[PDB]
RNA sequence: GUCCUUUUGUGCGGCCUCG
């Protein structure tokens, strides 16, 4: 999910654009992109997205 | 230890140019510097000094009958869309057409699958993006006239109210900084409200 | 080296009598030498002295 | 000399130089005199006696300097002109497919804002080179096909709405220098696609 | 600590905008400029008291450029640390030469070296942690910490904390 | 360090290694750490040299 | 390199029981984590039997060099190659040789050998807790979740566990 | 930026040592001195406050602002975006978190209170107001614990410490 | 989370090692007729930028590793001087390569390949020994160590009396004679490189 | 494929011009 600040700034230009609308991904299939979850964790630490 | 390793074409380029064949390829659009402009061929400079080329029916568009002389010009620069990469003479031919150069913004291969992707809430926020590129400045009009008086509707006919029959006060219309409704009293507690449209403005506020 | 021409000048760095000369026009040529900079790092034709 | 006794607080005495050691107090800006980290500021946190150690204020990290070389200055005002080989604000190339603006410089250390955004320090020799673009290089076309150059303020109408000055230009990307964004010294990146000429 | 303070601000005023809403855009351009800055001589500017209802005066034309100059005095809520003096923290990052908390606005850091050696950093633990036999420290763990060194910026502030004293560390 | 110490102790008896086991005779590395590098450091044999 | 990986280490020298249990958690840990090869390893070597004992072997041989005989990774591959793989004869006398490790795989036993010890320092300090705690009857439901506990994590939990039920004991012993 | 309402402080040859500043030594320097000016240039006095007087102040002036700016018609994150500016944002949501997650006194009549006993005190009326801020802020609950953590508090033992101390814990809401 | 973070750290660790691993894993090119791991006779040639004014530097390295007879070209390379010249240079009996090597800093260096290799061609300048005759080699060099090289106070010690140029074309040299080492003597500075 | 450009002395002395 979207923060105000993820709302805003997550544009195409951005890294964190390929996961800014992403649902049901399992885990089980995260270790085979570990780049997708490291940017995820990233932009989360920016204050932009929500892992849940 | 592995033999030693020698460059391919994609190696090459991405070495002499530091463009990758990924971030520079088929359907991408860049700004271009033009150098020649002839009346069936144009010769465009990359930024990374990349030589392009465009052809005549990629010039001009369909409906147009100027020569290209005439719409373009040497030194000018201008969006133009990718059509071919020769990665091994470092050539490349682009089209300058309206088709190609702005509808195509979706360069990026993003797995929208429904179950996968949130296409409600993008849609959502999608269109409340462009509800909020719709919004506008506005501000009030000044008119320097002896009978104008910046009023509502009401308070114009209020200020007539006092005022024997014939009096004319003008106040800004409704409709937009073009228009003027003037408000005469017609008879006691009745007013008529008339609007004027004005043309060949110098100014908003002027007359 | 100045704003004014210099294809009014001769071989030899002097101009002839006879032609017409404007303001700031160059009418005697004179260079002197300098120490060259690092543009022994490689400059074919095209390093300053 | 401060003492426990008032009437000894009130006088002034004159005392060769060769007779004086400096007192250094936890807390304290202090700037080095000489040696191999010169012209380092930053606050005292431990005092072993001839050894005093303090957290940087460039490098951020704990220095262990004598207190030979030490000078209490309040402020760092360190000028990093004739250093390295970039000037503030250069467009340097980190790697072969990597690029970024200087955004502060330091004696032997530099930051530097990617295209992307992140920011990255590094040591001056790690920098792959210096892009120095042509002028026609140098321009850019906002998104209503009005040609932007270095030096002509554009403002947004995506995202933030942001404002700024042209500094650099790369690809698409725009280098943009502005008042109100203190975070990096004005310094932000945004496409030429996302501004609008003013 | 937070004081009021009487403060004034310069505001200049371009001639285009020389029109019945001036005072009000004065106020929300001193409100913009004002509300959430960073003054090392005062420290963090929090908010400003009756902002609606602030005197802006009567401007002054500067000779030879046209554009007018205010004087706008007002009451604001300011935030500003000192040396020596205790005040309750909320870590926010863990690191082997430290850990990083937040007071406010104010991100204050604290070296190993002021910390006392019981709180060994593990990091091993999830998340990674500053912990001893009795105490455990982390990411969003209120820890109480004395600050002994204040580094002033040209619009930020940087401070130094430690813990190796009696009555701090986790509380 | 310890290749910057066996570079030392190597040019104190002379510069020169003459075999893999003076690595041990001579003091010059420990039992482990030997028993590790012995394979992967040699000495270049001319027979030309070492006629016996 | 081994020393500066160590330097952290507060105790390495493990007693035996505990060595044997580091044995076991790293082959479970490697069983976790190359799922997926030996599940290749057992569909495409159907005809030869108890091929994962053979990798449990093996893991526990490379653990058995690394920390008694400190061996590194180089030397392992070079000079033991053979603890690392297996060699069988098929039906038609076909001599085939099944590689079971590789180098990445000693590197990864390196970091779960260094990665062992929070986890045993940490069961130790719960344990000691335990016996300062002192209770009169064996708790079931400690000993059943402490003899299976393999992350920090399932350690933590059980801290907590004992910090809440026997929360009087702590504070005597001492919110 | 913006310029404080004491002004001069021109050169001279003479240095004190009460320029620098240190909380436990009671210098707060010109600024923050004891004695202040309005704009009047009547006297006044330095105005210390506590956290709970902090936060009573800024939710009052930020709610008053958002219903001025909505024409005259509680949640903090709403009330911080009221304000302009991203970085303002921030700072804003920064210190309602703070003021929040460290609120000795949610309630306007028991900071009142707070604020009477430490005000009209007999003892308290020759205690520093920063004393009284710290002292109404770090909720300490032993008369060492309040000596260790305000040293300026040592030197003044003609105040009665625990029993103000008890009271606010037992104004503070468990 | 913090489980799911370390897998993927884990993975993207091993990815960035085979990566790495892939990089660093280059023999040193083998002449013909040589046994492989032989150390080549290198010659490498670069221009710079590919301005007007930039001339050719050229740096010869034995197998010996010893830089041998720098030379400086001050013709357009465009012209049939420099092709004069370079002919001159290769057929010396004083230097005789195993390979020649070009890189440039953008897409002008093509033309001076093109040139080189059409030169070596045309004149069919052979390996020179000094039976089976072939070709010297002419390729493009991966610079990734050659522009940090250049730079560092180590090789301007080295040559003081030597310009950034010819610094580049001793770093392209070492690099083709050793690719490891040249690695190896970036230390700090290869943990910057694109890996 | 080629096109591409930037700035000025000082200090005295003398003779003049308009008041």
């Amino acid at each position: 999910e979207l923060t105000e600040r993820g709302k805003l700034q997550i544009e195409p230009e951005s890294p964190y654009f390929d996961f800014k609308y992403a649902k049901n991904r399992p885990i089980s299939a995260l270790t085979a992109t570990p780049d997708l979850y490291l940017r995820m964790i990233q932009a989360e630490n920016d204050g932009l997205v929500n892992i849940k | 230890r592995r033999d030693f390793h020698i460059l391919n074409e994609a190696e090459i380029f991405q070495l002499l140019t530091r463009e990758t064949v990924d971030s520079f390829r088929k359907g991408m659009v860049i700004p271009v510097y033009v150098r020649k402009v002839e009346s069936s061929y144009m010769s465009v400079s990359t930024q990374s000094l990349i030589a392009g080329n465009i052809q005549r029916q990629d010039i001009l568009e369909p409906n147009d009958r100027r020569d290209p002389r005439e719409v373009y010009s040497v030194g000018q620069t201008v969006r133009a869309c990718i059509l071919d990469v020769d990665y091994y003479n470092f050539k490349c031919q682009l089209s300058l057409l309206r088709q190609f150069t702005e509808n195509q913004v979706a360069g990026l291969n993003v797995n929208r699958n429904p179950k996968f992707w949130d296409i409600e809430s993008e849609n959502r926020d999608r269109q409340e993006e462009i509800d909020k590129q719709r919004e506008e400045s506005r501000e009030s009009r000044v008119i320097k006239h002896p009978f104008f008086h910046n009023m509502k509707s009401k308070e114009a006919e209020d200020y007539l109210a006092a005022r024997p029959v014939g009096d004319v006060v003008i106040r800004p219309s409704s409709k937009g900084s073009n228009h003027i409704t003037i408000s005469w009293k017609v008879a006691p507690q009745l007013y008529q409200h008339i609007d004027v449209l004005e043309e060949n403005k110098d100014d908003a506020n002027a007359i | 080296l100045k704003h004014g021409t210099y294809e009014k000048l001769d071989e030899d760095g002097l101009i002839a009598p006879g032609v017409r000369v404007s303001g700031d026009d160059i009418i005697i040529g004179k260079t002197t030498p300098i120490p060259p900079d690092t543009e022994e790092l490689g400059q074919r034709t095209k390093y300053h002295t | 000399l401060h003492s426990d006794d008032d009437t000894i607080n009130s006088e002034t005495v004159e005392i060769p130089t060769s007779d004086l050691r400096k007192i250094f107090n936890v807390g304290d800006h202090v700037r080095v005199i000489h040696g191999k980290h010169t012209d380092d500021t930053g606050l005292i946190v431990e005092v072993n006696g001839d050894k005093v150690e303090f957290i940087s204020n460039q490098t951020k990290r704990t220095v262990i300097v004598f207190s030979n070389y030490l000078i209490k200055s309040t402020d760092s005002t360190v000028s990093i002109n004739e250093s390295g080989r970039f000037e503030l604000h250069d467009l340097v190339q980190v790697n072969s497919d990597l690029v970024g603006i200087v955004i502060r410089a330091q004696k032997d250390s530099f930051d530097v804002l990617c295209s992307d955004g992140k920011l990255l320090s590094l040591p001056p020799v790690s920098i792959y080179s210096k892009l120095n673009l042509n002028p026609n290089q140098q321009i850019a076309i906002d998104s209503n096909g009005v040609e932007v150059k270095v030096g002509d303020t554009v403002r947004e109408f995506t995202g933030e709405r942001r404002q700024g000055t042209i500094l650099h230009v790369y690809r698409n990307f725009l280098f943009l220098r502005s008042r109100e964004i203190v975070e990096n010294q004005g310094v932000f990146v945004t496409s030429s696609n996302r501004v609008k000429t003013i | 600590m937070f004081f009021l303070k009487d403060l004034s601000l310069i505001l200049t005023l371009h001639p285009s905008y020389f029109g019945p809403q001036m005072n009000q855009y004065l106020r929300e351009k001193l409100l913009t400029d004002v509300e959430g800055t960073c003054t090392g001589q005062f420290g963090y500017i929090v908010t400003v008291l009756d902002g609606m209802n602030i005197d802006v005066g009567k401007g002054r034309i500067i000779p030879g450029s046209g554009s007018a100059e205010f004087e706008v005095k007002y009451r604001a809520v300011v935030w500003k640390p000192f040396k020596g003096e205790v005040v309750d923290a909320i870590v926010s990052n863990v690191s082997p030469i430290g850990f990083f908390a937040d007071v406010g606005p104010l991100n204050v850091f604290v070296s190993t070296r002021l910390i006392p050696d019981n709180l060994v950093y593990n990091p091993s633990n999830s998340p990674p942690a500053y912990m001893s036999n009795d105490e455990l420290i982390t990411k969003g763990s209120k820890v109480r910490l004395k600050v002994v060194g204040t580094r002033t910026d040209v619009n930020e502030i940087y401070a130094i904390g430690s813990i190796k004293e009696d009555f701090l560390g986790a509380i | 360090r310890k290749a910057a110490g066996l570079i030392q102790s190597i040019q104190r008896i002379g510069s020169n290694l003459v075999n893999r086991a003076h690595l041990i005779t001579e003091q010059l590395t420990s039992k482990t750490v030997f028993l590790n590098m012995a394979s992967f450091v040699y000495i270049v044999f001319d027979p030309d040299v070492e006629r016996n | 390199r081994f020393q500066a990986y160590r330097k952290s280490i507060k105790n390495y020298k493990l007693s035996d029981v505990d060595y044997s249990n580091e044995r076991d958690w790293i082959v479970e840990q490697l069983k976790l984590e190359k799922r997926d090869f030996l599940q290749h390893l057992t569909q495409a070597h159907s005809s030869v039997a108890h091929l994962e004992e053979k990798f449990e072997a093996s893991v526990k041989k490379i653990v058995d060099f690394i920390a008694i005989e400190s061996f590194e990774v180089p030397f392992i591959w070079n000079h033991r190659r053979d603890y690392a793989l297996h060699t069988y004869n098929d039906d038609s006398n076909n001599t085939i040789i099944v590689k079971l490790l590789n180098e990445d795989d000693l590197w990864r036993i390196v970091q779960l050998d260094l990665d062992y010890h929070s986890i045993h320092d940490k069961k130790a300090a719960l344990s000691s807790i335990y016996k300062q705690l002192d209770l009169d009857v064996v708790d079931p439901t400690y000993e059943e979740f402490f003899g299976s506990a393999r992350t920090l994590s399932e350690l933590q939990d059980i801290d907590d566990y004992l910090t809440f039920n026997y929360s009087s004991q702590v504070k005597n012993l001492t919110s | 930026v913006s310029t404080s309402t004491v002004g001069a402080r021109r050169r001279r040859a003479k240095q004190q040592v009460d320029d620098e500043e240190n909380a436990t030594l009671l210098r707060l320097g010109p600024e923050f001195a004891l004695k202040q000016y309005d704009h009047d240039g009547n006297e006044h006095d330095l105005i210390a406050l506590s956290l709970s007087e902090s936060r009573l102040l800024i939710r009052e002036a930020l709610k008053a602002r958002s219903r001025a700016r909505n024409g005259g018609v509680i949640d903090d994150d709403e009330l911080a975006k009221v304000t302009s500016g991203a970085v303002a944002n921030g700072v804003v949501k920064k210190t309602l978190d703070y003021l929040n997650t460290f609120a000795r006194f949610k309630d306007e009549e028991t900071c009142t209170a707070v604020d009477q006993l430490l005000h009209n005190s007999s003892d308290c009326s020759v205690l520093h107001p920063f004393e009284i801020a710290q002292l109404s802020s770090l909720g300490c609950e032993d008369v060492d614990e309040a000596i260790t953590l305000i040293p300026s508090l040592a030197a003044k033992k003609e105040v009665n410490l625990q029993r103000i101390l008890d009271e606010l814990n037992r104004l503070e809401d468990p | 989370k913090e489980s799911i973070r370390r897998d993927c750290e884990r993975v993207l660790y091993f990815q960035v090692k085979n990566s790495f691993t892939k990089k660093i894993d280059q023999a040193p090119y083998q002449p013909p007729t040589y046994a492989k791991g032989t150390i080549p006779r290198v010659l490498t040639l670069s221009f710079g930028e590919g301005n007007r004014g930039d001339a050719v530097l050229g740096v010869f390295m034995d197998d010996s590793g010893d830089v041998k007879s720098q030379i400086k070209f001050d013709e357009d390379f465009q012209s049939r001087d420099f092709s004069d010249s370079l002919t001159r240079y290769i057929k010396s009996n004083n230097i005789n390569p195993d390979i020649i090597g070009i890189s440039g800093f953008n897409i002008h260096t093509k033309k001076l390949f093109d040139k080189v290799n059409e030169l070596v061609n045309e004149e069919r300048l052979t390996i020179e020994y000094d039976s089976d005759k072939h070709l010297i080699r002419v390729i493009y060099v991966n610079d990734e160590t050659a522009r940090l090289y250049q730079h560092s106070s180590k090789s301007s010690a080295e040559y003081p009396n030597r310009p950034q140029l010819a610094k580049y074309c001793i770093g392209l040299a070492k690099y083709i004679q050793s690719p490891l080492l040249e690695y190896l003597a970036l230390d700090e500075s290869m943990y910057s490189l694109h890996i």
